[PDB]
């Protein structure tokens, strides 16, 4: 088309060796978290929900039994799906709550591409996406 | 680097990657390769207020065919176009978890896009 261009071209390799797995760790515009404040920061897994207890529900004739009979539940628990819990600058710092956002798949699936030493570009499947907002949100 | 802290150098290192959809066919290819791990090339081209990028497999992918051995030609390596999308509502940062546990904000994203069929 055009009679001149500017170009820039990158080799593109996919790695199976990798002992790491990418997350998306998103913000909402709103929040303005901004980085360079950062000192430090934790991210651990929180667990909370473990030991929260949860009602379930478990002859007479249907219309007589309008009373139904509750138990309780000590869920399975599945580390994978418990939020993150990001704790920024100490304990007077600010918190966000991690939780992972579920549209998912069709005929798609999102990649990191991220920039190596030699100029190349290296892709690497996206595992899991979670959106993190300040822990004041959750109730 | 104590168990449960966060590695920041790269999110104030301010090191940026690219968010990038790609079809599921596409990326069976990209699992076919062997050697280095070479699939393509990603192409920018820039005119005048224009941008147009995209990506285009390897000789060695594109001559590994499914049950049909592929119709007219036989050309050259088809172009995948890239739809470019927009990032700035909304801040999106990449962390990884090792194999060890360790955590780290390896970078931003500063760019989103969707690789469409060729």
């Amino acid at each position: 088309g055009p009679s001149s261009q500017n170009v820039t071209e990158y080799v593109v390799r996919v790695p199976k060796n990798t002992t790491k797995k990418y997350n998306i760790m998103a913000f909402n515009a709103a929040d303005k978290v901004n980085f360079a404040t950062w000192n430090q920061a934790r991210l651990e897994r929180d667990l909370s929900n473990k030991k929260i207890y949860q009602e379930e529900e478990m002859r007479k004739l249907r219309e007589e039994a309008r009373r139904k009979k509750y138990g309780i539940v000590l869920k399975e628990f599945r580390p994978e799906d418990q939020p993150w819990l990001l704790r920024v600058n100490g304990k007077s710092g600010r918190k966000f709550k991690g939780i992972k956002k579920g549209g998912v798949t069709e005929n798609t699936s999102y990649y990191i591409f991220t920039q190596c030493p030699d100029g190349a570009f290296e892709a690497f499947p996206v595992h899991n996406w979670y959106n993190f907002t300040p822990l004041a949100r959750h109730r | 680097a104590e168990r449960g802290e966060l590695d920041l150098t790269g999110a104030k290192q301010n090191t940026g990657v690219w968010l990038v959809k790609v079809p599921k066919y596409l990326s069976q290819q990209w699992a076919k390769a062997s050697g280095r791990g070479e699939v393509g090339k990603l192409r920018i081209a820039k005119t005048q207020g224009r941008t147009e990028v995209s990506f285009t497999l390897n000789e060695d992918l594109a001559n590994i065919h499914d049950i049909g051995g592929k119709p007219a030609s036989v050309s050259a390596p088809r172009e995948h176009p890239f739809v470019l999308q927009s990032v700035g509502g909304q801040t999106l940062t990449v962390f990884t978890e090792s194999s060890s546990d360790k955590l780290s904000l390896e970078g931003i994203v500063v760019q989103r896009a969707e690789c469409r069929p060729a």
